[PDB]
């Protein structure tokens, strides 16, 4: 009766059930097995040809193993044919299939990444032992350096040798005014962008003063002493250092004049540390302008600095010691070539198709510039579905001189209408040489979101994976290597192309592409241009507007900010036009970085444009702002045509100029090394960084090693220890963490979430596996700072093996940026964008916020006894329970200030639906969201959603217990914060579009193409006027809530 | 003029999605969105209506500036939306599962390939080692003459026996990888194969489900979807 007695015969019961943890799988300490057995046999191949098999412990060092090998080899034959043991080094085949010599004989048998458990004994060949520490480099990069040396392609080799230009120049800046400048590389001052202070920070100062606390140390360094100055906010470290020495050294045995002299011989020997972490105040900024201070002000905290002698600081700094590695008029112009383009398709080989399902298959083709320079074509649907071979010159309606520098062929095999594979080639190579001859393009399979035929925003180049559709082809050969024009030549052609237009005559209908208004344009025009200039990148421009722009291009220099719209309004298929655009760009007024970043997205692939864009960054983009946007800048390298380019040279330099940038620049590259779209590019780039970065390589190698311990550890917990009790697993976890290899590897190192914090010594009692099915590890470290207690005695961060962090990571960044927007425009909403860092393929790190609880814990703890119900006041009650006195009043301000911001950010982004277990509240009353999920509304493919719907719980707390909260001023306030915030983001909406646009590079399913990003238009309502948009938001917010939100 | 069959930017992209097809007040009036192109009496040649301007150019846009007018139960055509939407979402999981298996099998394979390079490298070093001992072992048979003759050479030959038979095990271990490499590489061709047959029928299912939702809208929808 239930199922109308309908059977499902197919259905049998004998990764949905316990459906969590879907990445996998990475082999560990040996081949085929995650974690070598605690005792193990190893076949030792000797110089005398004898095999002796030692039983060693997993954890044994090579020094220990050698010492025993040569003891136990006396007992075997041919002993007299062995030299003293010291005359030998170890070697084996590793899991990357290379023969690594083992020089650092402290290393343990598990940590070697062997393939088969066997060591060969030998004398150290290649007497520069020193040089064969690019194992160091290869370890950091996670692919051996010799793997580049056997690459044929000259671009790669050329990148490798030429990029050293950058490495040498950056290292010359470091040892300029050393040791200070070295300390400045290593410990670069962590400083806000502006010295100017927001009003709400200022008002915490009583006419610009903060109580500070300078600590100092005395014999035998154990006893420390406070010195609480009350100084100006905008005074500098040296002024503060003086006052702390004044106070330390006033005395009843020193006159004032005697003091003044004792200040001068002391004042410049010291510098200001932060108690609890390795931050320093090495240069003249307003104390306020340092990040640490400003946080201390906002949190109502007293800064706790330390006087540190410079010699104890230049003690610790090493020598960075850079070395050069072992790897150290003509034939034709394109504009001569008087044919159109034709490209020959030959034979796709490895195509996997059901002859039953599919009728017919063909090769669609096109030429592109991000958007395309001719009507797209195919070829005829020949030898379909079964060994397909076309032998057709395809004919593209475009002259060969009208191909732009960055022109690209995009192609794809399809089904009848449905793409099988794809791949795109650059029509010019890195040396400017037109592509002629026979090419072997291996193809890429179509992604999730992409249904379209051809995919041109896809990566330029072949797949490296051999066993894929290998569609070979032939390019027209013109009896000479055809090259792209010089710039000197494109200049001349423009100078002629302009002078020629000045004599074209009276009537030109299709006025479109030329002024006719001359030096005197109309004023209705001049305001319709700045009207275009305001529009975001996704408000698509019409042919009329395009042509209108293109004619007035010379007045467009007045409005530099128009440039993206202008550049998109060029006919890139008309070199006459293109040659003129190059001449404007040549000296176009530099613009703001947040606007110039648009120009490094996929829609602006020209080298001259991207040049001008980097030029802007070189001028305006501070080391601060670079850090903020580094994620997008790494991602945008993908869209560069060639390995060696201006953007790579810019970042690489900054990276080797500032070690805090360096750090994240390593990790963001290192993250994506799994991805074959970038393994080459990033591998090479990372080799450069790693060869030039000084002692930070050794620090990275420690971080790296620690992560790969945790990768193996969680990897076992998720395969062989699934279907065990937490009890059993947790026993296994703590057993393993106590082995000395784990103790070595997981104790003395820097937090990759923030390398200022040091991790020392695991407290294994506070280390535990969380409940989640992904088996994330809660890890806890002792802060080994001299003033640990002043900041945090314990540092704890979560490591997650199963889950892709980079959605979160971007939303978190996107929040951090809304926060700064809001605050630097005087209005306080306190977002808590916690730390997140992806370090690999669905592997990552999340900052723990101590003293916070999922609303669901508040309710589970607020246990109305007996399972009757949870009370909506329980949050309010729980919050009261914490904050009592005038404190309570301020905690509701905080809750109300955070709750507003998070409501707007959430709404605009359209992050996952919010609920009890993914909202969090802190003892002091701040609220913040976690586990964001799919950002730009990714389940709508299956609405303008409101994810944060403020239930009673929250509303009660916004007003202070009042009933019918809808109608308090407590709430009126809250609403006006929401409206002021909503609009704040709407004046910066270009930036957010742009940040999202730059992130299409990454293979994020939620960012496949621009209409994914287009959601953020609706939700901001950029087509509307702000007062309509206001009312749209109020409208959207009102329907989700069922009352409130009208009569502004 | 209002109905006109063909008559904001976001949804028009999703209606032009997948060469010739076509369809703020203060900026301008109406927009012609031709796919190959947004194009603004109703430029220079102005001569009466919006229906007037489209019927002329349906018969090319080259001479204007230097190339498909694509556009009764209610409750039961609304169940169909739930039906095709359960089919379409059923189909997505199948396409999503297999894109993971494909990529895992791309890795599992390429992991195997490396391991074979590794084995082969290992074996070289073992083959180089039996070579290594024949040099010195056979210098250390003749050099001795009679001393320890078999009490030495047995235990030299024993070692040598273990060496090459350990080689024997490796080579067989490699072969056994290579067999499974092809089995994996077969399954890999099978994953692609079925992805290519699901894909065309995924898009059609999607397309009908849109037109079924188009025809209705000519808040209630969310329970079906
Ligand atoms: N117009 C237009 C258009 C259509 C698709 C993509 C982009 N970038 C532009």
């Amino acid at each position: 009766s239930y199922y109308h007695h309908h059977h499902h015969h197919d259905y049998d019961i004998p990764q949905g059930a316990m459906g969590s943890m879907p990445p996998r799988p990475s082999s560990g300490e040996l081949w085929g097995i995650h974690l070598m057995p605690p005792r193990i046999l190893v076949e030792c191949l000797l110089p005398n040809g004898m095999i002796v098999t030692l039983e060693c412990l997993r954890e044994a060092t090579l020094i220990t193993i050698k010492h025993e090998l040569f003891k136990e080899a006396r007992k075997y034959p041919l002993h007299q044919l062995l030299q003293d043991e010291s005359s030998y080094i170890f070697v084996s085949v590793t899991q990357e299939a290379e023969r690594e010599e083992f020089f650092d004989e402290t290393r343990r048998l598990c940590d070697l990444r062997l393939f088969q458990p066997f060591l060969k004994v030998i004398e150290p060949v290649g007497n520069r032992e020193e040089k064969i520490l690019n194992r160091e480099i290869g370890f950091a990069i996670g692919m051996p350096v010799c793997e580049f040396d056997m690459v044929k392609d000259p671009e790669v080799q050329d990148f490798r040798r030429n990029i050293l230009n950058v490495c040498k120049e950056a290292v010359d800046l470091r040892d300029l005014n050393s040791p200070h400048s070295r300390a400045m590389y290593v410990y670069p001052p962590n400083v806000e962008s502006s010295p100017e202070l927001p009003k709400h920070i200022y008002n915490k100062l009583d006419k610009g003063q903060i109580i500070v606390v300078i600590w100092v140390i005395v014999s035998p360094n154990n006893d420390k002493q406070k010195y609480t100055l009350k100084i100006n906010h905008d005074c500098v470290p040296e002024q503060v250092i003086a006052e702390a020495i004044r106070k330390k050294t006033r005395s009843m045995l020193l006159s004032s004049e005697q003091l003044k002299l004792c200040v001068l011989e002391y004042q410049g020997k010291y510098i200001l540390k932060v108690c609890g972490c390795d931050e320093y105040f090495l240069e003249k900024y307003p104390l306020s302008q340092y990040k640490y201070i400003r946080s201390c002000i906002m949190l109502g905290r007293m800064p706790n600095l330390m006087l540190m002698a410079k010699e104890s600081l230049y003690s610790q700094l090493p020598m960075d010691c850079f070395t050069m590695p072992s790897y150290s008029t003509s034939t034709k112009s394109l504009w001569v070539i008087n044919s159109a383009l034709r490209i020959k398709i030959l034979c796709a080989t490895y195509v996997n198709v059901n002859i039953r399902d599919i009728d017919k298959i063909y090769v669609r083709t096109g030429i592109y510039h991000g958007g395309e320079p001719l009507c797209d074509n195919v070829n005829t649907q020949r030898v379909p579905c079964s060994n397909p071979r076309w032998n057709e010159w395809l004919n593209y309606d475009i002259y060969i001189p009208d191909l732009p520098r960055a022109a690209r062929l995009c192609l794809s095999i399809c089904s009848v209408h449905c793409p099988l594979a794809w791949g795109n080639i650059n029509l010019f190579d890195y040396t400017d040489t037109l592509v002629s001859g026979k090419m072997a393009l291996n193809l890429w399979p179509v992604p999730h979101g992409l249904e379209d035929l051809l995919n041109p925003i896809g990566v330029t180049g072949s797949n490296p994976n051999k066993e894929t559709p290998c569609l070979e082809l032939e390019f027209d050969w013109f009896s000479s290597v055809v090259k792209f024009p010089d710039m000197s030549v494109i200049e001349e052609h423009a100078n002629w192309s302009v002078s020629r237009e000045a004599g074209f005559s009276y009537s030109h209908a299709g006025l479109s592409n030329r002024l006719a208004r001359d030096n005197e344009l109309r004023e209705n025009d001049k305001e319709q241009l700045k009207a275009i200039s305001t529009r975001d990148p996704l408000s698509e421009i019409t042919e009329q507007e395009k042509d209108f722009l293109w004619s007035h291009r010379h007045y467009c220099v007045t409005i530099p900010e128009i440039l993206p719209k202008l550049l998109l309004s060029v006919k890139w298929n008309s070199r006459d036009e293109v040659a003129q655009m190059y001449c404007l760009v040549k000296d176009w007024p530099p613009i703001k970085p947040e606007q110039a970043m648009e120009l490094l997205d996929c829609n602006y692939p020209d080298p001259m444009v991207r040049g001008f864009a980097v030029r802007c960054l070189e001028k305006y983009l501070t080391d601060d702002k670079l850090s903020q946007y580094l994620i997008q800048l790494v991602q945008v390298l993908k869209y560069e045509q060639y390995l060696d380019n201006l953007l790579v040279r810019f970042l690489l330099k900054k990276a080797l100029t500032n070690q805090r940038i360096g750090h994240f620049f390593f990790w963001h590259l290192k993250s994506e090394m799994h991805n074959k779209t970038v393994s080459q590019r990033f591998g090479l780039l990372l080799e450069s960084y790693c060869r030039a970065c000084g002692m930070y390589l050794k620090h990275l190698n420690r971080q790296v090693e620690a992560m790969e311990k945790l990768i193996n550890l969680t990897d076992i917990l998720k395969q062989e220890k699934k279907d065990e009790t937490q009890k059993v697993q947790m026993k296994f976890l703590v057993e393993q963490m106590r082995r000395p290899d784990f103790m070595d590897a997981l104790q003395g190192f820097l937090s990759p979430l923030n390398p200022a914090h040091q991790l020392g010594n695991l407290r294994l009692e506070e280390c535990r596996i969380m409940s989640s099915a992904k088996r994330p590890l809660w890890l806890n470290w002792e802060n080994p700072d001299i003033m640990s207690e002043l900041l945090f005695q314990n540092n704890e961060i979560i490591f997650k093996n199963g889950d892709d962090l980079r959605q979160d990571m971007l939303t978190l960044q996107i929040i951090r940026i809304m926060e700064n927007i809001w605050q630097n425009q005087g209005l306080d909403l306190r977002m808590l964008p916690y730390g997140c860092l992806s370090i690999g393929d669905c592997v990552g790190l999340i900052e723990v916020v101590r003293n916070s609880h999922t609303i669901m814990q508040i309710q589970c703890k607020g246990g109305l006894k007996g399972a009757l119900q949870f009370n909506s006041h329980t949050l309010h009650q729980w919050l009261k329970d914490k904050n009592k006195g005038e404190i309570y009043d301020a905690a509701i301000d905080l809750f109300t200030r955070s709750c507003a911001g998070y409501c707007v950010a959430t709404f605009i982004l359209g992050i996952g639906d919010r609920h009890n277990s993914n909202i969090m509240v802190k003892d002091d009353g701040q609220l913040f969201h976690i586990d964001f999920g799919h950002f730009l509304d990714h389940k709508k493919k299956k609405r303008e959603r409101v994810p944060f719907v403020l239930t009673q719980d929250f509303l009660i707390v916004i007003s202070k217990g009042a009933q019918e909260c809808t109608k308090t001023r407590e709430f009126e306030r809250f609403q006006e914060m929401c409206y002021k915030a909503y609009l704040a983001i709407r004046q910066h909406a270009n930036l957010f579009i742009n940040l999202f646009s730059m992130m299409l590079g990454s293979g994020m399913p939620e960012l496949q193409s621009f209409d994914d990003i287009a959601y953020i238009r609706k939700t901001l309502a950029l087509d509307k006027t702000e007062q309509e948009a206001l009312e749209y938001f109020m409208k959207q917010m009102n329907d989700a809530h069922h009352g409130g939100w009208t009569t502004k | 003029l209002q109905d006109a069959e063909w008559y904001s930017r976001e949804e028009v992209n999703e209606k032009l999605r997948d060469d010739g097809t076509f369809l703020t007040k203060m900026h301008g009036d109406y927009t012609l969105t031709l796919r190959k192109k947004l194009i603004k009496k109703y430029s220079d040649p102005l001569t009466s209506s919006v229906v007037e301007l489209i019927n002329h150019y349906r018969n090319s846009l080259a001479q204007y500036n230097p190339v498909y007018p694509v556009s009764d139960n209610i409750e039961a055509v609304g169940k169909k939306l739930h039906e095709y939407n359960t089919q379409f979402q059923e189909k997505s999981r199948e396409y999503d599962r297999l894109y993971e298996e494909y990529t895992r099998t791309s890795q599992e394979i390429q992991m195997k390939r490396t391991a074979i390079e590794a084995f082969n490298e290992t074996i070289k070093i073992f083959e180089e080692q039996c070579q290594t001992q024949e040099r010195y072992s056979k210098e250390y048979i003749e050099k001795f003459k009679r001393e320890g003759n078999e009490k030495e050479i047995q235990r030299i030959m024993h070692n040598y026996d273990k060496l090459k038979s350990r080689i024997s095990e490796i080579i067989d271990s490699r072969r056994r990888l290579e067999e499974d490499l092809k089995k994996q590489a077969a399954e890999y061709r099978e994953i692609d194969k079925r992805m290519n047959s699901i894909k065309p029928d995924l898009i059609q299912l999607r397309k009908t489900r849109d037109q079924y939702l188009m025809w209705l809208t000519q808040k209630k929808l969310n329970e079906w979807l």
